[PDB]
Order: C-alpha cells, then structure tokens, then sequence
C-alpha cells in the first residue's frame, strides 16, 4: 500500500487542473451573470448589442 | 470575431511579469555542418505542406472530389521530392 | 520472379510497406469505390 | 464543380459527340491511331535502349523510355480520337459510323 | 484613415528593405534579409487590399507568394553556403572576380 | 475586462503548482519502480520538497558568464517559459471553461509549438561554449523534425472534425472518442510528443554522461529553473492535447447517467493524469536513442506514417460522405 | 470532366515525363550494382525525346488547346499567339539540350538534375506564355527564375559559378520584389488581376487628368521587372556576369528561351492592357540606352562569352524599338527579330560549345582558325556578319526594321543612334573575322572536332542564315498572324 | 493609436534588422518585425494569415536563417563599414520614395476625417450575412483547391525545385 | 521467406510488442514493498567482526 | 472587387457594379458610353467622392464654429 504515496502528487496535479478550469469559469460567470458561451459568433455579438438597446430602452 | 484574442495578450503580459519576478528576485539577496541546413529545408517544405492542409481539411465538405484530387496531385509532387531526398541520403545522419 | 522481391521489401522496410498500404487504401477508395456508390445511387 | 467544354474556336466538322466519355474515345481508336501509338512507343523504347548503353543500364533505360513513349502515344491517340468525335479534326469514319448506329 | 495607416506600415517596411540594400555594401546576408522585408511588405499590401475591396484574390496570392518566398530563401542560403565553402569567407572582395 | 487578470492568474498560479508537483510525482513513481521510497523527509510524504527546491533555487547566486550576449543569455529561459505558459489560454477544461475560445486554436497551438525552438537555440548560442551550442543545435533539429509529424496528425484530427476550435474538437467526440478508430495515430502522437518535449527515450540534454552537453549546461539558479519549468509545463500540455484530441476531452467514458454525475473537469484531469503517468513510466522503462537514430525515426518512420494516415482518413471520409 | 484537360495535355505530358526522369535518374545513379553510372547524357536523350513528344502534342492539337476556354479562363488563356510562341520555345529547348552531350561526356558533368531543372523551367516558361493574370504571370516567372538560379550555380566548386549564382539570386529576387509591388498597386487601385478586367478598367482613359497614381506606379514597377528580365539598360548588369560565370550550356539556354517567354508576357500585358504613351517611352529610352551601352561595352571585351552577352543586350535594344512604336508592324518586327536573333545565337553557342572542348576563353584564342579548321572559320564568320546585319544575311532583316520604324514613327535621333551603334557593332564583329583569318600568331591552339549533334545543328542554322532572305514568306505570314491574334 | 504603436515597433525593429552589427541579432530583430506584422493581421481580422506568418516566417524561415548564420560565425571585420557617408543618398532616395509612395492612396483613397458627431449610429447592419458566417480559413479553402487549383500546383512545382536545388548544391554524402 | 513470418515480423515491429513487456515488468515493482531503510531510526545490518572506529 | 468572391463568403461588395460596367462595355463600342458605370465601380472601391463630400460638411462645420 506504500504506492499510495505516489498517488498524492498526481492527485494534487489533477486538483490543480480542476482549479484552472473551474476558478476561471466561476469568475467569468460572476462578471457577466451567465456562463461563457462556446462559439460566440457575429450573430451572437449582434444579438447582444441589440439586446442592450431592447433592454435598457425598455 | 477577433474578440477572443485580447485575453491572450493580457495573458502574455502577465506571463512576462511572472518571468521577470522569478528571474529578478535572485539579483537582490567555426565548423559548418550542412546537415542542419538540410533538415531546415525539409522542415520548411513540410511546414508549407501542413499550412496548405489546414484550409483543405476544413473545406473538404464543400470541395468534394475535385478538391480531394487536386490536393492528392499536390502531395504527389511533394512526395516525389521527398523520395528524391531519401535516395540521396539527406535523411541519414550517420 | 517479382514475388519474393516484394516479400523481401516488406521484410526489410515494414514502415514503408505499411505507409504505402494505408495511403493506397486511402487513394483506392475514392478512385474505385466512390464511383461505384455514385452509380449504384443513380439506378 | 461547374464545367463547360465549349471551345473558343468552333468545330469545323460534324459534331458526333460534344463531350465523349473516356471509354468511348478509347473505343473510337482507329488503325491510324494505333499506328501513331505504336510508332511513338517503339521510337521511345529504341531511344531508351541506345542512350542506356554507355552507363550500362540499357534494359532499365529501355523500360523508362518505353513508359514515356506509352504515355505520350496514348495521349496523342486520345487527342486525335476525341478531336474526331468532337468535330475538330476530319471525322469521315466517325460520321459514317454515327449515321448508322 | 485606417487604409492609409496600414498602407504606410507596409510602405515603411518596403523602404526599410530598400535602405538595407543601400546601407550594406559589405554585408550580402543583410541584403538577402532586406529583400525578404520587401517581400513581406508586398504580402501585407495584398492582404490589406483584399480586406479593403471585399475581394478574395488578394488572399490567394498572399498564400502563393508565401510559398515563393520560402523557396527563394532556401535556394538563396544554399548559394550563400556554397559561396562561403568555396572561398572560406563571405567578404565582398572575394566575389568580385567577374567584371568588365 | 477588469476580471480577466483574475482568470489569467487562476490559470497560471495553479499551473506553476501543478508543475512543482509533477516533478515530485516523477521522482516518486520512478523511485517506486526502482524499489526505493523517493522524497519523503521534506514534509509529510515529501510534499514540501517542491517548495524547498524552489526556495533553494531562488536563494542561489546568479553567475552570468562574461559573454558578449549578456541580454540574450538571460532572455532565452524567459522566452521558453513564456511560450510554455501562453499555450494554456486556449485549452478547454470543461464545457465553457476556457480563457480564449479561439476559432483558430489548433493552428495557434501549432504556432506555439513552432516558436518553442528559439529558447533552446538562443541559450545554446549565447552560452559561449561549443558543447552547449552543439547540443542546442541537435535539440532544435530534433524538435523541428518531430513538429512535422505533430502537424500532420493535427491535420488528421481536423479532417475528422472540420473546425479548428478546440471545444468543437472535443464535442465532436460525443459519438466516439477519436482514439478508438485512430489508435495508431494516438500512439504516433504520444511518441511525437515525447520527442518534442525532449523526453526519454529522446532526451539528448539529459545525456551528459554520454558526452552530450545539453543546451542549459551553463545556466544556474533561476534561469535553469525556468528552462526546467517550461519543459515540464509542456509535458502537461502535450498530455492535455492527447486528452483533447483522442480521449474526448472532458467527456465521460460512457454516455450514462452514472458517469455524468462527476463533472467534466474531473474526467479531463484523470485522462491528463494517465498520460503524465505514461511519460514517467516510459522514462523508467527504456534506454535512449542516439541522435542519428531518433532523427532517422523522425523523418523515415513518422513523417510517412502521418502522411499516409491523412490520405487514408480523408479518402475514406470523402468516399462514404461521412465528412463533418 | 476528362476532356476539359485536353487543353493542358502538352503540359501534363512534359511534367509527368520530368517526374519519370527524376525517378529514373535518382534510382540508377545511386545503384552500387551499376557502379553509380553517370546519367546526364542518358537522361538528356530521354528528355530531348520528351520535349519532342510535347512539341508533337502541342502542334498537332491546335484547336484542342482552346477547348473549355471558359472553365480555364481564370487560370490561363491559349490562343494562336500562345500556340506559336510555345512551339518556338519547345524548339529552342530541344536545340539547347542537343548541344550539351559533349559537355556531359568530356567535362564529366554527371548531374542528371541539370536536365530535370531545364525541363521544369521549360514547364514554367510554357505556363508563362499562356499566363493571363498577374498572379499566374508572377508564379510562372518565379518557377523559371528559381530553376535558373540553381543551374547558374551548378559547378558548385567553381569560384565563377558560385559568384554567378549569388549575383543572380540577389538581383533576381530584388527585381521580382519590385515587380510584385507593382502587381499589388494595380490590384489595390483596380480590384482586378485578370488581364481582361484590367483591359476593361484601363481602356479609354490613360492619363485623363485625374489619373490613378496607383495604377501608374503599378505599371512602372512591373515594367522595371520586365526590363530586368530582358536585360535592358539600366537593369542589365546582372547579365554579362551571370552569362560568363555560368556553365556554357546554361549560358546558351538563358540566351534564348527566357526572352521568348518574357516578350510573350510583355505583349499580352502591355500591348493588351492600356496605359499608353509612358509605357512605350519607357521601352524607347531603354532601347536607346541598350543599343549604345551594348555596342560600347562589347567593343571593350576581350573574351568571347562577354562579347556575346553585350551583343545580346544591344539586340534586345533593337527588338524593343519595335515594341516602342506600338503598331502591327512593330509587333511583327519584334517577333521576327526575336526569331532571327534566337537562331543566330543558337549558331554562335553551338560554335562556342564546340570550341569549349579545347577551353576557348579569349578572342585571341581563335588565331589561325582558318588554317586549322577552314570550314568552321567560314561558318563562324557568316554568324558574325549576320550579327552585324550585313545583307543578304538574315541579320539584315532586323536592322532593316530598326530604320523602317525610325522613319515611320518619325524619330531621327533613334535613326542616328542606330547608324552609329551599327557601325560600332560591325567593327567588333569583324574583329573576330580578322583574328581567325588575317592574324599570324606565333602559338596556335588546335581544337578538337565537334560532335555530330553540333555539326548538324550548325549546318542547318548556317544554311538558314545565308538563305532565309530567299524564302522569307512563312515567317512573315506567321508573325503577321501572331501580331493580329494579339487582339483578334 | 494602436496602429501607431505597431508601426513604431516595426520601424525600430526593421532599422535594427538593417543596421545591427551582428547578423544573428539582425535575424532576431526580423522575428520581431514578423511578430508585429502578425499583430497587424489580427487587427484586420485575418487570423489564419496571422497564425501562418508565425508558423512559416518565424517557425521555419527564420529558423533556417538562424541555423545558417550561427554556423557561419561571421567576423565583424568582414562585414563592417561606416554608414555616415550614406546619409545624403539615403536621404534623397528615401525622401523621393516617401513623398511619392506614402501618399499614393491619398488621391484615390481620401481619408474620412473624424467629426464631433456620432457616426456609429449610421452603421447599417444586414443580419442575412450573419446567419452562417465563414472563417478566413474556410473562405480561403473554398477557392484554393477548385477554382484556382492550377496555381496551387505550380506552387508545388516551385517547392519541388527548392528541394532538388538544395540537395544538388550542398549535399556531400559521407 | 514466408508471407506469414514476414507478416508477424512486420506487425511486431509496428506495434512495439517487446516494448510492452518492459513496461509490464516495470509496473510490477511499482506496487511491491520497498527496500529503503528509514535511517537514522532504522539501521542496516552489521556483524560482530565489523571494523569501525578504533 | 471584380472576381465576385467576398472575404466573408458572400458576393463581393462591389461585384454588381463591376458586372454592370462589364456588360455595358461588352456592346458599347465607345468606352465613354460606360463612364458613369465605371466611376460607380471605382467609387465603390475607394469611396472617394463620398468621403470628399463628408469632409466638405465637416469643413463647413469647422468654419461656422
Ligand atoms: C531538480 O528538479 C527540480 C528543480 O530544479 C530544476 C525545480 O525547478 C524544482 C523547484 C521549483 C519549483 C517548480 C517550485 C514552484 C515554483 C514557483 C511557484 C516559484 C519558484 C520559487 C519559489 C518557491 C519561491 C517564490 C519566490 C519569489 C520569486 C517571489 C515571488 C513571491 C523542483 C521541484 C525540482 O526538484
């Protein structure tokens, strides 16, 4: 069972990677109010720019 | 959209800052080998081959058979070049 | 007698033989099989 | 891929077939076409043999010359046959076989 | 004023290539690099114009000129290597035998 | 954009910790294979050994030899370290968890790979030592040689996906992971990653005993540390690409509700950890090639196979109209 | 689908034959079993055969080269002008190859890649002739140029050959960059690279007060590149050094074929596009400079190869006078001048390659050649008098035009320059006849007799040179056809 | 402003390519000029060309230049010359080229002067083009291999010539 | 020699079959007990004949 | 913009003007008959006259201020 000692630095690396993903995911969501959308194209950009007017001017 | 490149720039600046902090904190307390030219040439040729493959791979669904066969002819010419290089011992480093 | 010359060529140089086979299937399919499928679709 | 066989200069002879298929042009090969094919191939084999004697590779040189001649002669024969079927070259025999079948 | 600014960027690179030819009469390697700077400036011209005109022909040609530039550099440096290997030096005084 | 630095730091700092602990895990797994214990005195189970080595390294006096290339000598490790860090901006850890959703992210990764050679070349030249220069030239040649195969394998994957977006590449593996039909491509990709990171059995810079002085022989203190950290960060990245391209990234092994209970970042981490174990397992298993042997392998074995696989995959997909 | 490619049958054949020869050469030159045989002559004979089969395919398929012209329109344009230009280019290449076998065997130049590069550059010039877009024009020009850079440095241990290749690469890449900058200006100003689109955009306006400076400078830079290619003064100084330093068969090839192909490009670009006066004044002033400088510099030379280089510079000046006038007779005379200069140069380089077996270098080496080989001294004297334009030799034809255009376009300073430079040329050409016939040197050089290929080529070209003015109808008719087919 | 920063960086880096004493430094400053060009291309929205300039110019061409220059060990004496005497000729040539070419577009492409009025409100958006937009990569790949495939193949012939000529000129087999 | 023996030789080359065996035996010692002595709490064995400090 | 291929995958901004000018020039034996269409195409390419007019407006605003 001594070989579990080796599994600790590997588990720490895996946790480091999980932090690198999740921490940046939750900060973007807090700043924008919704999760980051994969594949933001020209249409989505134009929809956001139009939605700004349709919301604020309402 | 090019909006997604701005985080890469800010990332570069931060990486630079980290590099300088790590590197700076300690400051506080005549023989030409032609085989390298030849490997450079080979790499350049196949670099251009990967470059011409990128648009082809994303466009295969529109160009269909004509595009496939024109790329095959391109590869055939460059592979004849590769066979020439092989037979001439440009791929041998002993 | 070009039948063991191919055998020796496979024995000496298996990577070249495998590359030729893999790429040859890649070329053979669109050249031969694909017009067969297109014709079978026409009828 | 959009295509268009239309030539700049119009065919001056009866157009038997505008865009004849590959196998149709090959099957249209005449006696003169085979004579051109054979002459080109034989000359090419001969040049390969004669130029191969000094380096000592007359046989391999013969095969190389024969391949060059085979490709060139087939291309020439195809050129003539397809031009006849398309009306670009005098095509008496093509028209005689067309008006009957 | 966007188009003029991109254009002058490329133009300054082209002029820098010309000056690099003018300023390196003892340094033939820098002359080859000046020619590569001119070629880069031309490629930029084609890409900028392609954008400005909404036309794709400038991008097709930019890619092909890339292939040509790579081939030119490979051959150019091969000739430089054989020139140096024959003479033992790159000094311009050893490549001036042909004249008149 | 004001919170962008928080995201960048939440990527960079844990990456530097993960690298510190990758060095430890490499020393532990190699030790256990060799019936030894490995670092277990400095901290409980040796878990403070990375901190101790880093602090030792920053407390070491810099040397800075009397060379005419003072600036380039210090800049080369910065260059390689920066290049190793900046590739992670486009790496997706889970659906939506990525800093930059580049539509050209595949070509961007290839470009960073291509830039990686300059740190080694410049370190070798600026050192004013013919041993360092020769070792550097050989390492640079090996890297560019295996970049050709890496790029042609990238083309195979791109043909299957039809998009350079890394998240799209992952999500195209929902039906099946690409490492199942393209298992030989995965094998050749893992080997080409070993040769690109200068790792065993291709680690020429490690072969000092073999009369081969590495490009970083003259470096000390933190410049030497930056070279080492860039190399190890590249190994985690190459394990992440093996995961993204062929093991379906953050996706679960089976599309079942029991497997979808654990999040995608855990799946991605576990696959990355499998590949990092294999990098160490190979170091522990085999001897190393000579330079000429691995160069022959690069040009005569992996270029032809990679090219043949591009042709075969594109032809098969075009024939049966299975293209994306 | 397959029948569309009937328009590219000659090119397909020559490219595939070049690949076959490359493979054959590299496979059997490395063979230990055949003791690494020199394959330069073997591949040379096979490549000469390939060129002749390409010529057969092209000439016997005249209407088929225009098939699918709309599908092929955005790639190239084949017509009667291109048909005849390509036939002449293939003939030049075949003659030049036939003149190389003695050089391969006796100097033991064993590299078969020489033949492969010559064939690839022939492909490039074939594509140059049919080019109908700035992009295609540049690509074909670059392919041809890269092949020449490599063959100019073929004697890779010789100081002269390495020096020639280095100057060629630098000056050639510089000129190509200038020309590419001109293409970018034209594209930016007109949004068009196709020759038809450029024709429509630019006709009817020329300099109409509000002239596009972008178009004008694109034209100027493209013109500078073309003038470098044809070795017109002041873009000429690469030519004498490269001509001397290159291996003599390379010098023979570079003297003929590239000029045919670049003049085809110049016609189809300028005569066909429409900026007008400035473009022709460019060529007028460069023609004058070329005639004067070529005559003086040739008069100063003591080596045969340099004399021939400067003579070619002078003659391109004479030819470009025809392009300057901008009429049907101007184009016809340009084509006639190109054809006659090419045949004469082929004669001269056949003789030079024959004398290179005993290492001819100086004009004085030809002393007492009328005793040691009287019929060779007569053949060479005929070539020199033809170069000088003495009637009734073929060289008079081109000289006759120079004065015909000078008195047609109303230019008497051009006429005076022509009279003075013709006299100077006559002097330095008859100096060789004096050396071979009138001198009595103390030490003689005995020359080895030439091989059959060069004797047959020399006999034919010499009969043409002496007897063309007796039956000149076919060339006149065909060049008139080409001049007309430029527009219709 | 940003274009001014990139232009200034490229101008200094280019001067350093043409004026550095050491050719290794010259090749390194050339890499900086190519990086700056990549930035300009990113501004124009051409991300494929921006990446390819990195991959080909820096990743492959500059590497070849660096390998050759480094192994040549050029001595500063063989290539040194004082350049003060060329200031007048550089001045005249550069000034002619400046006055004539930095202002070649001005008559044809007249700049729109920025006014103290919001002209952004007159940008007309057409949503039909935005339903399925094309990247630079697939827009180029739609043309390279079908409508303009002959030029593609001629470029392959150019590359073949480079490979042949490199072998023939420099190979000395052991 | 034979298409079947040629085939097996080629497959063994391409699929690194002998490199798998070296990996497998390397992993077997990963899980086994270690031989390291926890000095200075634990010591190595010595004999009554040991020649140490005079 | 005479080829038709736009940089975003649609018909080029100035292709229709080019085609109008070309179709006019294909049958009008005098180039002056198609001058208006030609300057329409070139105006599309460079927006010279539009920007000149807007600069006139801006200049008048600066003058009246
Ligand atoms: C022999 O292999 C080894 C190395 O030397 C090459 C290492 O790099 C290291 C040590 C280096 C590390 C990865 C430590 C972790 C990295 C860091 C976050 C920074 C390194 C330095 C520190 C721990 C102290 C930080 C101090 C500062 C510079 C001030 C900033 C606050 C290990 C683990 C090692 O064993």
């Amino acid at each position: 069972l001594v070989w579990l000692e080796a599994m600790l630095p590997l588990g720490i690396i895996g946790g480091m990677l999980c932090i690198m993903g999740n921490s940046q995911y939750y900060i973007h969501k807090a700043y924008h109010g919704r999760p980051k959308h994969i594949g933001h194209d020209e249409w989505d950009v134009a929809m956001e720019r139009r939605d700004k007017k349709v919301v604020e001017k309402a | 959209m090019m909006l997604e490149f701005a985080p890469i720039f800010i990332y570069l600046v931060i990486s630079l800052l980290v590099s300088l902090i790590l590197l700076g904190v300690p400051f506080l307390f005549s023989r030409f080998d032609i085989r390298f030219y030849l490997v450079s040439i080979l790499f350049l040729i196949f670099d251009l081959e990967v470059t011409f493959f990128f648009p082809w791979a994303v466009s295969l669904n529109k160009i269909d058979l004509f595009g496939f066969w024109s790329m095959m002819a391109f590869l055939f010419i460059l592979t004849i070049g590769f066979l020439y290089e092989w037979k001439r011992g440009a791929l041998d480093w002993e | 007698p070009v039948m063991e010359k191919l055998r020796m060529f496979v024995a000496q140089e298996p990577v070249v033989a495998a590359s030729c086979l893999i790429g040859g299937v890649g070329l053979f399919l669109p050249a031969v099989v694909r017009p067969i499928l297109d014709s079978l679709e026409a009828s | 891929m959009n295509t268009d066989i239309t030539a700049l200069e119009k065919a001056q002879y009866p157009v038997v077939d505008r865009n004849p298929a590959f196998t149709k042009v090959v099957g249209n090969f005449s006696t003169l076409d085979y004579l051109r094919f054979s002459t080109i191939t034989g000359i090419s084999v001969t040049v390969g043999y004669l130029s191969g004697i000094k380096p000592g590779i007359k046989g391999p040189s013969m095969v190389t010359g024969g391949l060059i001649g085979l490709m060139g002669g087939f291309m020439y024969a195809y050129q003539n046959s397809a031009g006849r079927l398309m009306g670009f070259f005098p095509n008496d025999g093509e028209v005689a076989s067309y008006q009957k079948r | 004023m966007d188009l003029i600014k991109y254009f002058t960027f490329s133009m300054i690179i082209f002029i820098l290539g010309i000056w690099g030819i003018l300023l390196n009469r003892r340094n033939i390697l820098i002359m080859l690099m000046s020619i590569e700077l001119m070629l880069l400036a031309v490629n930029l011209n084609f890409l900028v114009f392609s954008v400005s005109l909404d036309d794709m022909m400038g991008q097709v040609f930019a890619l092909l000129v890339l292939t040509v530039a790579a081939a030119e550099s490979a051959i150019g440096l091969a000739i430089f290597v054989i020139t140096f290997r024959v003479r033992g030096t790159i000094a311009v005084e050893f490549i001036n035998s042909i004249q008149g | 954009y004001i919170a962008v630095p928080a995201e960048i730091l939440g990527i960079i700092l844990p990456l530097l910790l993960g690298v510190a602990f990758l060095v430890l895990a490499e020393r532990k797994v190699m030790a256990f294979v060799q019936r030894r214990k490995g670092p277990d005195v400095v901290g409980s189970f040796g878990l403070l050994q990375p901190l101790a080595d880093g602090l030792k390294l920053i407390l070491k006096e810099p040397i800075s030899p009397s060379s005419a290339n003072f600036f380039l000598f210090r800049m080369a490790p910065v260059a390689t370290f920066m290049l190793s860090l900046v590739a992670w901006a486009v790496v997706p850890f889970d659906y939506g968890m990525v800093l930059s959703d580049l539509n050209i992210g595949l070509l961007y990764l290839f470009a960073i790979s291509s830039l990686g050679v300059y740190g080694i070349i410049i370190a070798g030249r600026s050192s004013n030592s013919k041993y360092a220069f020769l070792g550097a030239l050989r390492s640079a040649a090996q890297m560019v040689s295996y970049e050709v195969s890496i790029g042609l394998i990238l083309i195979t994957v791109l043909i299957c996906v039809g998009s350079c977006n890394l998240s799209e590449i992952v999500m195209a593996q929902k039906q099946i992971w690409f490492g199942i039909p393209l298992f030989p491509v995965l094998v050749m990709f893992f080997i080409s990653c070993l040769a690109e990171t200068n790792r065993a059995p291709f680690d020429l810079p490690e072969a000092e005993a073999e009369l081969v002085a590495g490009y970083n022989v003259e470096y000390s203190s933190m410049g030497f540390a930056l070279f080492f950290l860039g190399e190890y960060a590249n190994m985690i990245l190459m394990s992440g690409l093996c995961t993204l391209f062929f093991l379906g990234g953050w996706l679960p092994i089976l599309d079942l509700p029991i497997f979808k209970k654990i999040p995608g970042s855990i799946w991605f981490s576990i696959k990355v950890l499998f590949f990092l174990f294999l990098y160490i397992w190979v170091r522990a298993a085999f001897p190393r090639y000579r330079y000429d042997q691995l160069m022959g392998l690069g040009w005569k074995v992996f270029l032809p196979l990679s090219l043949a696989w591009v042709v075969s995959v594109s032809g098969l997909l075009v024939t049966f109209q299975w293209l994306p | 689908m397959f029948n569309l490619f009937l328009a590219v049958f000659p090119e397909i054949f020559i490219i595939n034959a070049t690949f076959i020869l490359l493979i054959h050469g590299v496979v059997f030159s490395t063979s230990k079993k055949y003791d690494y045989p020199p394959l330069a002559s073997n591949v040379g004979w096979l490549g000469l055969l390939s060129v002749l089969i390409t010529l057969l395919l092209l000439a016997a398929g005249a209407p088929l080269l225009t098939i699918a012209h709309l599908f092929w329109n955005n790639l190239f344009r084949r017509d009667n002008f291109t048909y005849f230009c390509q036939i002449f280019l293939l003939l030049s290449t075949a003659g030049t190859i036939s003149m190389c076998f003695d050089f391969f065997d006796q100097e033991r130049f064993d590299a078969f890649e020489f033949i492969v590069l010559i064939l690839l550059s022939t492909c490039g010039m074939l594509f140059m002739i049919s080019a109908y877009d700035l992009i295609a024009m540049y690509l074909a020009i670059e392919l041809q140029s890269l092949c020449f850079y490599v063959i100019a440095a073929s004697k890779r241990k010789s100081e002269f050959s390495t020096e020639a290749g280095l100057k060629y690469l630098i000056l050639g890449a510089f000129s190509s960059g200038i020309l590419l900058f001109g293409c970018s200006m034209i594209y930016g100003s007109t949004g068009a690279t196709h020759f038809d689109q450029l024709a429509k955009i630019l006709t009817g306006y020329e300099i109409t007060g509000a002239r596009s400076s972008g178009i004008f400078m694109g034209i100027l830079f493209i013109a500078v590149g073309f003038l470098f290619k044809i070795t017109a003064v002041p873009f000429h100084m690469w030519a004498p050094d490269i001509y001397e330093g290159s291996p003599t068969p390379v010098t023979a090839f570079l003297s003929i074929a590239p000029k045919i192909s670049i003049f085809a490009n110049i016609l189809r670009v300028f005569i066909y596009g429409s900026y007008g006066a400035t473009l022709q004044q460019i060529f007028f002033f460069c023609s004058i400079a070329s005639m004067i400088l070529g005559a003086l510099a040739a008069m100063a030379q003591t080596k045969v190869k340099r004399l021939l280089a400067y003579s070619s510079i002078g003659h391109v000046g004479y030819i470009c006078i025809g392009f300057s006038c901008g009429t049907i007779e101007g184009i016809q005379s340009l084509l006639i001048g190109i054809f006659i200069y090419a045949l004469m140069t082929m004669d001269a380089f056949a003789i030079v390659l024959a004398l290179r077996q005993t290492r001819v270098k100086y004009i004085a080496d030809l002393g007492a050649l009328a005793k040691t080989n009287p019929i060779l001294a007569i053949t060479f004297s005929i070539t020199m008098f033809s170069y000088a334009g003495i009637p009734p030799l073929a060289g008079f034809c081109s000289k006759f035009y120079l004065f015909f255009a000078a008195l047609g376009c109303g230019a008497y300073f051009l006429a005076l320059v022509g009279v003075v430079t013709s006299v100077i040329g006559c002097f330095y050409y008859i100096r060789l006849v004096k050396r071979m016939f009138f001198d009595t040197p103390r030490t003689w050089i005995l020359y080895e007799p030439m091989d059959r290929n060069k004797s047959l080529l020399l006999a034919m070209t010499s009969f043409f040179i002496t007897l063309f003015l007796l039956y000149p109808s076919p060339l006149f008719s065909v060049t008139h056809q080409m001049a007309l087919s430029l527009y219709l | 402003m940003i274009l001014s920063v990139l232009s200034s960086l490229a101008l200094v880096s280019g001067l350093m390519v043409v004026r550095a004493k050491n050719p290794v430094h010259s090749v390194l400053f050339f890499i900086l000029v190519f990086c700056d060009t990549s930035g300009l291309l990113l501004l124009l929205g051409l991300d494929f060309f921006a990446m390819i300039f990195l991959v080909v110019y820096i990743g492959a061409i500059a590497v070849l230049f660096l390998f050759v220059v480094m192994m040549f060990h050029i001595q500063i004496a063989e290539i040194h010359e004082e350049v003060l005497r060329y200031l007048p000729v550089s001045g005249i040539i550069g000034l002619i080229f400046w006055w004539e070419m930095f202002f070649i577009l001005d008559n044809e492409s007249i700049p729109l002067l920025p006014t103290q009025r919001n002209t952004t409100s007159l940008r007309y958006t057409v949503y039909a083009g935005k339903v399925r937009s094309w990247t630079n990569l697939e827009t180029l790949g739609n043309l390279l291999y079908t409508y303009y495939f002959v030029w593609f193949l001629v470029s392959s012939l150019i590359l073949l010539v480079a490979m042949i000529g490199a072998i023939v000129l420099t190979m000395h087999r052991t | 020699k034979d298409w079947n023996t040629v085939f097996e030789r080629s497959i063994n080359t391409l699929f690194l079959t002998e490199m798998v065996r070296g990996l497998s035996l390397t992993l077997k010692y990963f899980f086994d007990p270690k031989v390291t002595i926890n000095y200075p709490f634990e010591k190595g064995p010595l004999s009554p004949r040991f020649r140490g400090e005079h | 913009m005479a080829s038709g291929w736009g940089i975003t995958g649609n018909k080029g901004r100035c292709y229709d003007f080019w085609m109008d000018f070309s179709e006019c020039m294909s049958h009008c034996r005098e180039p002056k008959d198609c001058t208006l269409l030609r300057e329409d195409y070139l105006e599309c390419l460079h927006h010279s006259k539009e920007f000149q007019r807007r600069n006139r407006i801006y200049k008048e605003e600066q003058r009246k201020l």
